[PDB]
């Protein structure tokens, strides 16, 4: 696969803590930080191999090169998700955000702004 | 030289005052200052075996003692800060590591950089 | 009767503002949060897949 | 390895740093380069290991492509145990620092003027 | 002296058994500060014990410190924490007394084992300052922690 | 005594000094503080005397 790059706002994140996610939150910040500065050093691929001289100056032939052509050959599996509807879980959660609490919010800020302004006149 | 020759100096006094006292109790709180900021100096001057640093690190987290605020902290966990920090500047603030490193020292605006950072992530790594 | 108004000028729009920052805080932070998983996420494989090319090779 | 040392108007002074990454000694002891400093405390103070993270230290150094900030570095061990140079070594190996790097080992068998010989010998490597 | 002064460098662990400590009557009568190892250094034991031993190095050695307070100020007078610290120490170092097998006819108690696991906790938890209801001379000549405990109850 | 032991002395001696020294100021350093605040103080029990002093 990659990397998910995206932006992290620290003070933003933490405070939100909508009680059924806010664990994740404390603890998260901890695990990325793991993987984030980890990978940050490693390299990701190693040393290259030349068979052939290698091959000449081994005395139990022909093994190297069984090995050799099979390695060539060959590719490695990857990994895979558990998750990519969590991807989803967002925007449905975007939505109890938004339109459900939103609009109904929405309405109650807008009012007392006008209400506001007459009782400051 | 920016960071050092304050602390070079506080070391000093401090070591004299380090050596008073600690019966139990030490007295007036500019002195009592310090020492605290001294003894996380002094973490700052430690360093685990197999542990060699570069001069930006260095220079930054003597920047933040310096600055006068991690002498809030408390012992482990400086050593604690200490490593969070400097993987997070690195991680983070490599960009900033970059320019301090790339001038050589710190500027002004490094620093106005790094106090920000560090002021933040010290609150992060507090709270 | 200059009292009133000005003490109800603050609670009013305090209410207001408090709640309009509120619902723009919650956009970006919610998207970013959605964002940082994502992130999180991706990293860790390609050094699964990384980590498994250094292993065999050696 | 007769050499002389450098006249007068062959040297120059310092202007240079050098690091070690040794906090302490960086900042307060400011590392420098064609010095000579003295390294002075009991057995195992890590002694050597001291003076290990620095030479790991110059690893970034000889990453650090100023050339004057890179570092052949020469590791005179006097008298030293081959099990105690092994296990130097066997660090080195790890920290393969030792690709810019001479080590000559003297070990405490070496006869006498050559185990005296050896850092002249050393010197001369450096000069 | 230069022998020992060269002696050093061809060792792997150094056990300099303190007389003082010896004279402390102590038995093991070691100099632990001294009973080393330069296959110690913090990852060459590794850091519990290491730093467990150096906060017991710590503590002892503070221990000395203190004992300059106390030079002025008494057996039982100082900083109560510094007591404790103290008192720990003073524990530490019974704990570290152990019968011995071979001196058993010295002694008259035959000497421990206490594996090393059960080694690093027992003192762990002295510095967990766990016992410290407990009282130090129920470890004088113990092995294993427990069976100091179980002293202390031998004791009343 | 032998040299050694006479550093084994001295440096004590110092700590000592030093020790002493701490009290010394450390003392002067509770003391100072502790005159001043004897004034109210003072002038307070002296005045508590207040009454036998009279009748």
């Amino acid at each position: 696969r990659k990397l998910a790059l995206k932006t992290i706002d620290w003070v933003a994140f933490g405070e939100i803590i909508p009680r059924n996610q806010k664990a994740v939150a404390n603890s998260l910040k901890s695990w990325n930080e793991t993987l984030t500065s980890r990978l940050a050093t490693l390299p990701e691929k190693p040393p290259a191999i030349d068979w052939a001289y290698y091959k000449a100056n081994v005395a139990k032939a022909g093994l190297v090169d069984d090995f050799e052509k099979k390695f060539n050959a060959l590719k490695v599996p990857i990994p895979e998700d558990k998750y990519t509807a969590q991807v989803d879980a967002e925007e449905k959660e975007d939505v109890k955000s938004c339109a459900e609490f939103l609009t109904q919010s929405k309405t109650r800020i807008q009012e007392y702004e006008k209400e506001l302004e007459k009782m400051r006149n | 030289k920016q960071v050092a020759g304050t602390m070079k100096l506080e070391l000093a006094q401090y070591r004299e005052v380090a050596a008073f006292a600690q019966f139990g109790s030490d007295l007036d709180a500019a002195t009592q200052q310090l020492l605290s900021r001294g003894v996380r100096l002094t973490e700052l001057l430690k360093q685990g075996q197999y542990s060699p640093m570069a001069i930006e690190e260095q220079v930054a987290v003597i920047y933040a003692g310096v600055r006068g605020y991690l002498d809030k902290l408390e012992p482990s966990k400086i050593t604690k800060f200490e490593n969070a920090f400097l993987s997070h500047v690195i991680s983070q603030h490599q960009a900033l590591l970059g320019k301090i490193r790339t001038d050589g020292k710190i500027s002004e605006e490094s620093d106005a950089k790094l106090k920000e950072i560090v002021t933040n992530f010290l609150a992060g790594f507090e709270a | 009767q200059l009292e009133e108004v000005k003490q109800a000028s603050i609670k009013q729009i305090q209410d207001a503002i408090d709640m309009e920052k509120s619902q723009q805080a919650l956009v970006q932070k919610r998207h970013y949060l959605f964002d940082v998983q994502r992130n999180n996420i991706a990293m860790a494989l390609e050094v699964t897949y990384r980590e498994r090319l250094h292993r065999v090779y050696r | 390895v007769g050499l002389k040392a450098p006249g007068i108007i062959p040297r120059i002074s310092v202007r240079e740093p050098m690091q070690t990454g040794i906090k302490a000694v960086d900042s307060l002891v400011p590392i420098g380069r064609g010095q000579r400093e003295l390294i002075i405390g009991d057995r195992q103070t890590g002694k050597t290991s001291i003076a290990i993270d620095t030479i790991i230290n110059q690893k970034r150094f000889n990453d650090g492509t100023d050339e004057k900030k890179k570092l052949y570095c020469i590791y005179v061990a006097i008298g030293q145990k081959r099990s105690t140079v092994a296990q130097l070594v066997k660090r080195l190996t790890d920290a393969d620092a030792m690709k810019y790097t001479i080590v000559v080992s003297a070990t405490a068998s070496d006869a006498a003027p050559l185990q005296y010989l050896a850092p002249y010998s050393g010197c001369s490597m450096g000069e | 002296d230069p022998a020992p002064a060269t002696t050093f460098a061809h060792l792997d662990a150094t056990t300099v058994l303190s007389r003082a400590i010896a004279e402390l009557g102590i038995y093991p009568a070691v100099d632990p500060l001294d009973s080393t190892s330069r296959i110690m250094d913090p990852n060459i034991v590794g850091s519990e014990h290491y730093d467990v031993a150096r906060g017991v190095q710590k503590i002892l050695q503070d221990y000395k410190s203190l004992q300059d307070i106390i030079a002025i100020l008494g057996m039982d007078e100082l900083s109560e924490e510094d007591k404790l610290t103290v008192s720990r120490a003073r524990k530490i170092q019974r704990f570290l007394s152990q019968p011995f097998q071979v001196a058993e006819v010295f002694t008259g108690h035959l000497g421990k084992l206490v594996p090393l696991k059960e080694t690093i906790k027992g003192f762990q938890q002295i510095l967990a300052g766990e016992y410290d209801h407990l009282p130090e001379q129920a470890f004088y000549m113990v092995g294993p922690i427990e069976e100091a405990v179980a002293k202390a109850d031998k004791l009343a | 005594a032998t040299l050694k032991d006479i550093t084994r002395r001295l440096k004590s001696i110092k700590n000592i000094q030093k020790i002493t020294k701490s009290m010394k100021m450390v003392a002067a350093a509770k003391y100072a503080r502790a005159e001043r605040e004897l004034k109210p103080a003072r002038v307070y029990g002296v005045g508590s005397l207040a009454l036998y002093e009279k009748a």
